[PDB]
């Protein structure tokens, strides 16, 4: 009823528009009045508030432009910098593709800017990536060494000019001073000050914030800030033990276990992070990252009805995406289930929120369409996702095969030159145009194919034949 | 049916109303000693609704009482100086109301009427905000009453009348209120993270018995004590989840994924363990034992203020409480149902038109395998060009632009049209001129 | 009351000839619910801008 | 397998598609014959008896239906 | 009697998809493909007073009839992007005398989706509205001394000391008759009313005011006594007549075969067994099929 | 050998496919009806709006953009797919927010096409808008004759990262 009652009580229901809306006007109402006013700067930052722990883009610059880890040629099994590509589809030259995509993944990484830049925006990183990584309150007018005396007032507007507005400098001011007011003796502004470092570059600053505020009190988030913090400097080994000591400290902590499983699947042996997936399950048993790892490590090992029950949980906790569906779809024609298997299809291309996820799915119904017979169906099902995504390399590649199926030898090569030159990391492009170069004759082109289809899955086998029929034409 | 609630009896409640934490309680307000609770739900609009359900049925509804001014954090216990029988507190923003339901019956499932009395009232100076209701100190057979205020200042009653309030030492935002019995304290989360801990009698003399600094401010806070062995404080943060300790330290705590709203520790199971379920604002009910997720129910609404009781001879039904007015008493369901195509021989695929255009794209395909005029012309005299379009159907998106050479030099080379009716003819003019 | 009777013997191949290879069906992967906020918080800003 | 599928038109099309395009495998008229047979026909069953014993002889089990459906027709 | 917003029914005839006198239409939309049932075929759709109905619209025998007091939410996804126009759909989910369906509502040419904001909203208008054609009591009626009346709704006559024959000594009270419902409240603890809709009564007679229910309340004898019998006589008579001429035209107040078992929310379950005590949880948690366990359905 | 190993599910699942494969079989087929009508649907759409970058009158153009900042680098790959037979007289028309993004020539003929060889055609878009804004860009392929495109492209631009 009341305004700052109502107020603050739509802000305890998470409503986030009227609690400042009425703060607003109480605020208008009376130029002096704290409460209210630092209300509004919880609602505003709480609106786009966002945990930085798993807020990890790093961008371009860093990948290159930014040498941190200690070790330049480490033992191979100690950096992070299963199944072939031959069932499992890849991304890079290696790094075959992940269940439950993250914002901090990085999945490979640039050798140099030019490659980086002369690459699809989004082919390391969840998001296209970037060069670096009226108003309620004026960042310039306020004295943030008399806010800083007052903590209950210091410690949300900290997290208003950090989280809403985004500006580390004022924020690590107002934070050093806090801490000089409460004589370093509460971890938050420790944990809060290294955050501000590491999002300003200097990681061993911050590992020294997050170390001094363990020692204060053990929690899981500095457990996960000194996680992201040795990952930065390209130590997986020291974050491994700082895991296990944190879950020695919290038995049972889901995070902690889930990290260890990514620090395991980027240093790529699945054989522990399936381990620590389903110590995950053995806790959660609703964790969508562990279930999603588990049930496509299932589904590409040739268990497709595990994989099946495993996005049937998932489908079973009010999930419902077009990744889910599709995902569903697949599982359920590959492990024999006919009548569940299209209908999945349709919830998926009806979810679908982009054009390539339509694409995606078009192509998995042409792969459905091919499997049944019928390569008319599939035809048009590649010509879609074409349609859809025109830099769609798969569907180059298959309507090529289904093309060279039919006799069109021309449309297959342009069609193979096509999907080789969107995505080079991919070996079947490569090796179909040497094959039909081959069977035509161009031995160069052929060996110029076959090269980079072994430069792209290196322990294939008719790759080599076709390697050693050609060097022995040569001579 | 698996990993959902299952509905029970289940309603809405109002026309766009708004309840908060606090309005849905769930004893024995009538009395009656039988161990079957009742839903008692009063939202800041002001109506009072207390119900006796039973497995959209009209007697449920016991009663639905307006008072004038709103409602806040409906409870249920000993408040009145006399007697030992559970009586109904209301606190509306500026005032207190105890009460008493009393239920005389008629010879007939509908001839049964409820009274409720105000036992007495109780003016309030500040603006209340929430309170919590326990045995003061070490006194039995009492439910005395500590209210907080929007301004940080908690008054205590003494079940009769106005013990005495002291301030809270340095907060702004008030949080979530809580009384432990097992050691005496309000513990209350400051607007500056600390999860404060005061003894009553260094309240009532006036300081803080002890702090924890949790990495966020509590959305609620409940110390359950059906357990005699080890007792714990459960602090549900916007973040996190804790249990502590009553010296003051973290026995557990849990880094929650979700966004939680409500939760509530009820009996637990094991040995020393406390079994406890949470509500997101994803639509779903979690239930730990203390770390470790249980079980998982996708409800209906967002819960708020959840509550597990006994309901007509059903122990454990789960009773939720939306904050737009929603309400639903429901069990788990535990049936994992077989995922295949529905048998359904009556609905079958209609060949005939379905054919008819598959023939029509087909048609389209295999045939494909095998409305605006321009018009330009130059002055005879930096020479001015002028360009006339005319159209036949009605067109949209016209954007014309002049090419010319690089030398040569346009004063304009683009110019946009919006949708225009048939029949309509329109000209530009722009000049060309060498630069060079 | 008659069985049809089947083939007790399969296709079997002779000889590996070099076929064209397809490209493998694609398990579109989940998102996480940061990136999900993200996108969000991304698009209704250029939302927001379109409606002003 | 179709037989097997609550479609026996189709069954039947199948099977004259087969008889059509098969040369040299008796099987495919035998199993023609059981189906005809299992139709209640009795009448063209014989035709693809006819059309099998025209065609041909190893198989352990195609015996025996080869003899059944004989003396039962 | 009335059932079109109360249940859910398939393959329903031509004359009950009609317009019911109390009944108007509102919103229609035709190309409105039906899924969760994948017969892939096209309908249309309409957005009654009552009730929300799909027809085939080219074999309209083969239709769906859902009622507004048998919805629980109802969802539009906008999806289906640049590809073509942005498309919607809509999800209803359904639960008629503890059986629970949902439907699935695509609107095919992207040219024409506004139906599906209208129905959300006459949705709410049948919630907010339900003190019109249903039964309640011991509600919040009454204000300091008077009726709240409803948005259209007046009173016709105003009685002071009428009894009820349901209880022992709570009876005295104040009986208002109006145009869509008829109340009694009781004078004394006024929170002992029962407010009586025309469109639950099935007969006004004396045996003294007898008023029964139409079997959807139960048989609910409702009994009432006044002074001297003329006033009894004339209100018995007016509240026929009142009844009749309701009847005529009902208001609903709304201010502006196999088909079940391809429409389950379930899948393949149209069923709850009997919710029983779990020594395990802790919860009354439904009972377990003949062989399951909880921590054998819980692990994967 | 790594021959696999089956769990209880499949054993399950084989049993349910022996009591219910009829079910499964009409339902599936009924399905690849529904698939094959709307694929059917979808690319007759696509041929009407000639949305197709493959698309007798042999051709394949596929845009790729390069670089962050306000100027991005739009170079479309075009190709001639026959066996020897050249295209004389085509055209490529871009279809851009004028308020978003500055092309500089938007439309311009293209050389003669020999079969075989992939032709780099490249732009200098330009982001206008001073906040972060990502419009797509549609490319026309068409005959100097007709006004119908031969083909089209989408290409969604990315964000400008402007100053």
């Amino acid at each position: 009823m009341e305004p700052l009652l109502l107020a603050w009580s739509y802000f305890r229901r998470r409503r986030f528009q009227l609690c400042a809306d009425l703060c607003t006007q109480m605020l208008e109402k009376s130029p002096c009045d704290q409460a209210a006013w630092i209300l509004k700067a919880r609602a505003l930052t709480e609106m786009v508030y966002v945990d930085e722990i798993d807020v990890d883009e790093e961008g371009i610059a860093e990948m290159i432009l930014d040498e941190n880890a200690i070790a330049q040629v480490p033992r191979p099994g100690t950096s992070l910098k299963g199944p072939s590509p031959a069932v499992r589809p890849v991304t890079q030259a290696g790094r075959p593709i992940t269940g439950f995509l993250r914002p901090s993944t990085q999945s490979g990484r640039p050798g140099t800017i030019e490659q980086a830049i002369k690459t699809p925006r989004t082919a390391y990183t969840a998001r296209p990536i970037a060069s670096s990584s009226g108003p309620f309150i004026n960042l310039s007018r306020l004295n943030l060494a008399k806010y800083a005396q007052k903590p209950k007032l210091a410690k949300a507007l900290f997290e208003y000019i950090f989280h809403h507005e985004n500006d580390v400098k004022t924020a690590l001011d107002l934070a050093a001073l806090s801490t000089e007011h409460s004589q370093y003796k509460d971890w938050w502004w420790k944990v809060q000050i290294g955050k501000c470092y590491y999002r300003l570059g200097l990681y061993r600053e911050a590992e020294k914030q997050f170390k001094s505020a363990l020692k204060q009190q053990e929690m899981v988030d500095t457990f996960l800030y000194l996680a992201k913090v040795y990952i930065s400097l390209d130590q997986p080994l020291t974050a491994l033990n700082l895991f296990k000591q944190g879950l020695d400290k919290f038995p049972g902590e889901v995070t902690l276990l889930c990290g260890i499983a990514r620090i395991y699947e980027e240093m790529n042996n699945i054989s522990s992070a399936t381990e620590y997936y389903k110590e995950v399950l053995k806790q959660d048993n609703t964790h969508v990252e562990a279930i999603a790892c588990i049930g496509s490590n299932h589904f590409y090992t040739d268990q497709p009805e595990v994989a099946l029950r495993f996005y049937r949980r998932l489908l079973q906790m009010g999930v419902y995406n077009c990744q889910l569906f599709n995902n569903l779809g697949l599982c359920c024609f590959y492990a024999q289930q006919y009548d569940m298997t299209l209908t999945s299809f349709e919830r998926a291309l009806s979810l679908a929120e982009n054009e390539e996820e339509v694409a995606d799915v078009w192509y998995n119904l042409g792969h459905v369409a091919v499997g049944t017979g019928d390569t008319n169906l599939a035809h048009q099902c590649f010509r879609l996702a074409l349609v859809s995504n025109n830099q769609h390399a798969e569907a180059y590649n298959n309507l090529a095969v289904l093309e060279m199926r039919r006799g069109h030898v021309e449309q297959a090569k342009a069609l193979l030159q096509t999907a080789s030159s969107l995505a080079p990391h991919m070996y079947e492009p490569h090796f179909n145009f040497a094959t039909i170069s081959d069977k035509i004759g161009d031995l160069q082109r052929s060996y110029a194919a076959a090269k980079k289809s072994e430069a792209a899955f290196p322990d294939h086998v008719d790759t080599q034949h076709l390697i050693k029929q050609l060097e022995q034409h040569f001579a | 049916s698996l990993f959902k609630a299952r509905d029970w009896w289940s309603t809405v409640l109002g026309d766009k109303e708004e309840f908060d934490q606090g309005c849905l309680c769930l004893a024995d307000v009538d009395n009656t000693g039988n161990g079957q609770d009742k839903i008692i739900v009063g939202s800041f609009m002001g109506y009072l609704r207390i119900f006796n359900p039973h497995p959209a049925q009209a007697e449920d509804l016991l009663l639905e009482v307006h008072l004038r001014d709103p409602i806040l954090q409906v409870e249920v216990g000993k408040f009145v100086s006399g007697t030992e029988m559970l009586h109904l507190a209301v606190l509306h923003s500026r005032k207190l109301c105890v009460y008493s339901v009393s239920g005389t019956l008629g010879n007939v499932e509908h001839g049964n009427q409820y009274q409720i009395k105000l036992m007495y009232e109780h003016n309030l100076q500040r603006t209340a905000c929430n309170m919590t209701y326990g045995s003061f100190g070490g006194v039995k057979g009492r439910d005395l009453i500590c209210i907080q205020s929007v301004d940080g200042m908690l008054m205590v009653f003494e079940q009769e009348s106005y013990a005495f309030g002291r301030f809270l030492p340095g907060s702004l935002l008030p949080g979530p209120l809580a009384y432990s019995s097992r050691t005496d304290s309000f513990i209350t989360v400051s607007s500056c993270h600390q999860v404060e801990s005061y003894k009553y009698q260094v309240l009532a003399f006036a300081v803080v018995d002890w702090t924890l600094n949790i990495g966020e401010q509590a959305i609620d806070i409940c110390i359950v004590s059906f357990i005699q062995s080890a007792s714990s404080v459960f602090v549900l943060g916007e973040r996190n989840f804790f249990c502590l300790k009553d010296n003051g330290q973290i026995q557990f705590m849990k880094k929650l994924d979700y966004s939680p709203s409500c939760f509530l520790p009820y009996c637990s199971v094991s040995e020393g363990t406390i079994n406890t379920l949470i509500g997101n604002h994803n639509n779903m009910l979690h239930i730990y034992q203390d770390v470790t997720l249980k079980w998982a129910t996708q409800l209906p609404h967002v819960p708020v203020a959840v509550r597990v009781g006994c309901l007509h001879d059903l122990k454990g039904v789960i009773v939720t409480l939306s904050d737009d007015g929603h309400l639903q008493c429901s069990y788990l369901g535990t049936d994992p149902s077989l995922f295949q195509a529905p048998k359904v021989e009556s609905r079958e695929l209609n060949y005939d038109e379905l054919d008819m255009e598959l023939k029509e794209l087909q048609k389209v395909i295999k045939n494909v395998n095998k409305d605006l005029k321009v018009s330009a012309m130059v002055s005879p005299n930096s020479v001015t060009v002028k360009v006339t379009l005319k159209n036949r159907v009605a067109l949209q998106k016209i954007k014309l632009s002049i090419y010319v050479q690089p030398p040569l030099v346009l004063t304009g080379d683009q110019f946009t049209f919006e949708f225009m009716a048939p029949e309509m003819t329109r000209t530009v003019g722009f000049s060309v001129y060498l630069k060079g | 009351m008659f069985r049809e009777v089947l083939p007790k013997q399969g296709q079997l191949y002779v000889e590996d000839i070099t076929t064209m290879v397809l490209c493998k069906p694609k398990l579109l992967p989940l998102k996480s619910l940061t990136l999900e906020k993200l996108e969000k918080m991304q698009q209704a800003a250029q939302d927001t801008i379109h409606q002003q | 397998a179709l037989t097997n599928l609550e479609d026996s038109e189709n069954a039947k099309r199948a099977y004259e598609e087969a008889v059509r395009l098969d040369k040299c495998n008796p099987l495919v008229n035998l199993n023609y014959a059981v189906l005809l047979y299992n139709q209640g026909e009795k009448r063209d069953a014989l035709a693809q008896y006819q059309e099998m014993e025209k065609k041909v002889s190893s198989s352990l089990e195609f015996d025996p239906e080869m003899v059944e459906v004989a003396q039962k027709l | 009697a009335l059932w079109e917003d109360r249940d859910v029914r398939f393959d329903v005839s031509s004359q009950q998809m009609k317009t019911r006198p109390g009944e108007v239409l509102i919103d229609c939309l035709d190309s409105v493909e039906d899924t969760k049932g994948n017969n892939g075929d096209r309908g249309r759709l309409l957005v009654t007073n009552l009730r929300i109905v799909w027809h085939s619209l080219a074999l309209p025998r083969v239709n769906l009839s859902i009622g507004y007091n048998c919805i629980l939410n109802i969802t539009t996804r906008t999806a289906n992007s640049k590809l073509r126009g942005q498309t919607e759909a809509l999800y209803v989910l359904t639960k008629c005398n503890s059986t629970r369906f949902e439907f699935i509502f695509t609107n095919l040419v992207p040219g024409s989706p506004r139906l599906y904001t209208s129905l959300i909203a006459v949705h709410r208008a049948y919630e907010t509205s339900k003190m019109y054609r249903d039964f309640k009591l011991r509600s919040a009626l009454i204000q300091n001394k008077q009726l709240r009346l409803l948005p259209q709704e007046n009173v016709y006559n105003k009685i002071n000391g009428v009894w009820n024959l349901s209880s022992d000594q709570g009876n005295l009270g104040t009986f208002f008759i109006t145009n869509v419902r008829i109340v009694w409240h009781a004078n004394m603890n006024d929170s002992f009313n029962v407010s009586i809709p025309y469109l639950q009564i099935r007969s006004v007679k004396i045996r003294a005011l007898v008023i029964e229910s139409s079997q959807q309340s139960g048989g609910y004898v409702l009994g009432f006594k006044i002074d001297p019998v003329e006033k009894l006589q004339e209100s018995v008579k007016e509240i026929n007549s009142l009844h009749k001429v309701y009847s005529a035209n009902p208001i609903f107040g709304v201010d502006y075969t196999d088909a079940f078992v391809a429409y389950f929310a379930d899948g393949n379950k149209q069923q709850d067994r009997e919710p029983v005590f779990s020594e395990e949880l802790g919860l009354a948690i439904e009972k377990l099929k003949d062989g399951f366990t909880l921590q054998g359905l819980w692990e994967v | 050998l790594n021959v696999p190993r089956k769990t209880r599910l499949y054993v399950d699942q084989t049993l349910r496919e022996r009591e219910a494969g009829t079910a499964m079989h009409r339902t599936f087929q009924a399905d690849l009806y529904l698939l094959r009508l709307r694929a059917a649907r979808a690319y007759v759409q696509a041929l009407e709006s000639s949305l197709s970058p493959v698309s007798r009158e042999p051709l394949k153009l596929h845009a790729v953009v390069q670089g962050l900042g306000p100027t991005f680098k739009l170079t479309l790959h075009l190709q001639n797919t026959s066996t020897a037979r050249p295209i004389l007289g085509l055209v490529v028309c871009f279809l851009y927010n004028e308020v978003l993004y500055a092309l500089p020539r938007a439309f311009f003929k293209v050389p003669l096409l020999v079969p075989g060889l992939n032709y780099p055609l490249e732009t200098f878009v330009k982001s206008l808008s001073d906040k972060g804004i990502s419009d797509i860009i549609k490319v026309l392929v068409l005959r100097e004759g007709q006004s119908t495109p031969l083909l089209s492209a989408h290409i969604n631009m990315p964000m400008s990262e402007g100053l």
